[PDB]
């Protein structure tokens, strides 16, 4: 006879949560991974340093002056953060992040300019020779879609 | 192809012969009682044919297979299993009550997307509305906060108007859900349904021969109400002792001046069945009609987005 | 401190007083007929106050003037000037109409300064309230100026949502307003206002006891439809002939068959008077239900404030 | 008769990115800008020594001792950084920035203080002696509201 202003609002308010939470858990996701970013960065210093002085790509963080342990440099999305000659890689917890991105991980690696280097943002790599890494080919790796337009690079990119 | 009948029709027909069987005539005049007694031809045009199997000597339940359009496999079987385990009286009342449960809510959904729908979101969300418009004059209002809190906090102080809000909502929605000492003072009495049920019963017993006597034992173990009930056994006790019916009826505030008088002219011209049916006509109509329903919507409506409004502003 | 009664209730009873009076009853059993006549004792009450002043010998004016409450000042001087100048019964055929177009009018504000005028300043300026307020929400929304420009080109490109602000008004305003070849089939005929008025007035004459023929002659006089008058002449001039009045109402489409056929019963009954008054009550309450003009106010209503919004934002 | 919550809710989100969209492609574009800057300095070190070593200004890339090739001094939004008699102009990209600052550039140019000199950042401009440069008037200078406080030189500031 009369009441459907209560349950209808009541309904257009579940169902717009619905909407919103797709939204809300990737920009979510996008969120938790641009921070496994910024702890892979800053880490570049040591690296680049490591190697601009000695002509070779700092085997590990404590070669490259860094906490000696990965888990040591974690956070709240990130389980840590290694340095596996010269290549920096940022894992994401498995608590307190997103569900499609967790364990997964991204890395920074270097390349020679000749008197400095240049450094690149993608998706996980292993270090081949000292101005060549290759895709980290194993299923780990954060998803495309849930990185920055600036972390992006392939193993190639120059 | 062919398509039922109205939800209406289907209840003032299964409802008199419950009352009819129940009174213990043969099912066949039952039957041929309330098609003589219909208005509209459908109707009567099938119960014609009913009662045409059931003298070949089917049951109620094979005779009403001829029409599976009109009466579905769920109460055909409601039938038949009342005509098997001997209960067809009381299966038959079942089936009056839901099909009088099952009109009064199509009436009821479908009052006022159609206009009903249009009307009752509008409703639910206008005040609300209001409110939350408001609330959307500026900053530094009663009962805010500044913009610059964390969300989360600004949120979760206004708690109090998202609440104010809900509550108009509920109560908006209850009003169009429901609406479509002195111990004896607190008793249910006889409602305008049970008066035109009443009306509708006798009038049909009335109409297929019964005497009024007759006719009252059975209204008086068929009444639903427990008031009028005992009300329809004082009526009985009465007349059975020489009094005359209208006068019997006269001592009890449910039957108007009108009812009595025209009852009482009913008594004298022998056409009391016709009286009866034009009264319970006249009552069913005022019955699917139905002002209270209104005013305390309105009660309800202002009042509830006034407490918003005072609520944050205090 | 005393209030007045309720504009539908007002409507009621000024109506059968303008019916009454226009028929030549004396004004005292005019007054005594409206009483008795009534369901809410108020009416009756007042009305039996107001009678015992004009058995006194005063005017309706100066015995209506012991409810300065109900009938205001504008109300008894419309009486006065029409018993001044021998008109009594044309000016209360103007108020009954006065008082019908008051009643309309209110509920159909309301539905969905007194309260009219204030709920209309209300409605009329909510929306472009709202408005204003979340294009006050700062700088650099959709389709704004910074404040930095001259203030006259800040204000034309705006024009846009000063324009939808204007246009949500005019809406609001029109809902306000508006709501409160076959040559023949063209024509207004009688509609359920005309039907209602035609039974109460009827209703009345016969309860106060002119017979059905003496009703017919002033009802025929004071039918304000057309067609409907053109209607009734030809039933009294039926029953006038000798034919039965459910049967001279039969030919005619505006009486349903349950009108005729109650009427038929009332008829062989000599409860006339009351059928009558008892359709008449049934037909107001229809017409006071008769729900369109409050949905599509509201259809108008958060239709433009939503497209003010939508305006600015593309 | 409802559901309106959920149809202004994401009405709102949609033009919320609307307005949230000039403001990220200023602050986007005014962030491409601050690199081509940073891409440009740097340079000022072999462009400061070449001049002070030999009074003149490198007229080129190699004679500064830099990248033989502009477009080795490249970026991810600067497609190069010319060295044009001490003059280091930076070009943005074409690909991955803004849409009106594409292909544009700035300049960093120095003064002879006597002993030292001091740099200069702001529109493109060209060097007509050695102590005078100009606007390299031409219509392809990043546009002033893309350029930084610290980056709003004039041809004869001093």
């Amino acid at each position: 006879f009369t009441l459907i202003e209560l349950m209808i609002v009541i309904a257009i308010v579940g169902i717009l949560a619905a909407v919103a939470l797709p939204a809300y858990q990737d920009y979510t996701a996008r969120a938790q991974v641009s921070e496994a970013i910024l702890l892979a960065e800053g880490q570049k210093s040591a690296v680049t340093e490591y190697y601009l002085n000695h002509g070779k790509w700092p085997e590990n963080n404590t070669s490259a002056g860094v906490a000696s342990s990965p888990t040591d440099i974690k956070g709240k999305y990130v389980k840590e953060v290694e340095v596996k000659n010269g290549v920096v890689t940022a894992t994401m917890l498995s608590s307190g992040v997103n569900n499609e991105i967790k364990g997964k991980k991204l890395s920074l690696w270097a390349r020679r300019e000749n008197g400095s280097v240049k450094w690149f943002c993608g998706q996980p790599v292993t270090r081949t020779d000292d101005d060549t890494v290759a895709d980290a080919k194993d299923g780990k790796e954060i998803d495309t879609k849930h990185l920055p337009s600036t972390c992006r690079d392939n193993f190639d990119a120059k | 192809g062919f398509g039922g009948v109205e939800g209406k029709d289907i209840l003032v027909f299964t409802r008199q012969f419950a009352t009819m069987i129940d009174a213990g005539l043969p099912l066949v005049q039952c039957l041929d009682i309330l098609a003589s007694q219909m208005d509209n031809p459908s109707f009567k045009k099938v119960l014609f044919a009913i009662k045409s199997k059931v003298e070949q000597g089917s049951t109620f339940a094979d005779a009403l297979k001829e029409h599976p359009k009109v009466f579905d496999e769920l109460y055909v079987q409601l039938c038949a299993a009342g005509e098997v385990g001997g209960i067809l009286d009381a299966i038959l009342n079942r089936l009056a009550a839901y099909r009088e449960k099952n009109e009064k809510l199509k009436s009821k959904v479908k009052s006022a997307l159609v206009a009903i729908g249009v009307t009752a979101v509008l409703l639910l969300k206008v005040t609300p509305v209001f409110e939350k418009m408001f609330a959307d004059f500026g900053s530094e209002l009663p009962g805010p906060t500044q913009m610059i809190v964390n969300f989360s906090h600004m949120a979760q102080e206004y708690f109090f108007h998202v609440a104010g809000s809900i509550v108009a909502v509920v109560m908006s929605f209850t009003w169009s859900y429901r609406q479509p000492l002195f111990m004896p003072v607190f008793g249910p009495v006889l409602r305008k349904v049970a008066v035109a049920r009443f009306t509708r019963t006798l009038g049909t017993m009335i109409s297929s021969g019964v005497p009024i006597l007759d006719a009252l034992d059975v209204t008086a173990k068929t009444a639903g109400n427990r008031t009028v009930e005992d009300a329809i056994i004082y009526v009985r006790g009465k007349i059975a002792e020489g009094k005359n019916i209208a006068g019997p009826l006269a001592e009890t505030k449910v039957f108007p001046s009108m009812v009595v008088q025209m009852i009482g002219v009913g008594e004298a011209t022998g056409a009391m069945d016709t009286m009866l049916n034009k009264i319970a006509d006249f009552y069913d109509d005022e019955v699917d009609a139905a002002a209270m329903i209104e005013p305390v919507l309105m009660v309800f409506l202002g009042g509830v987005v006034g407490g918003f409004l005072i609520g944050m502003y205090l």
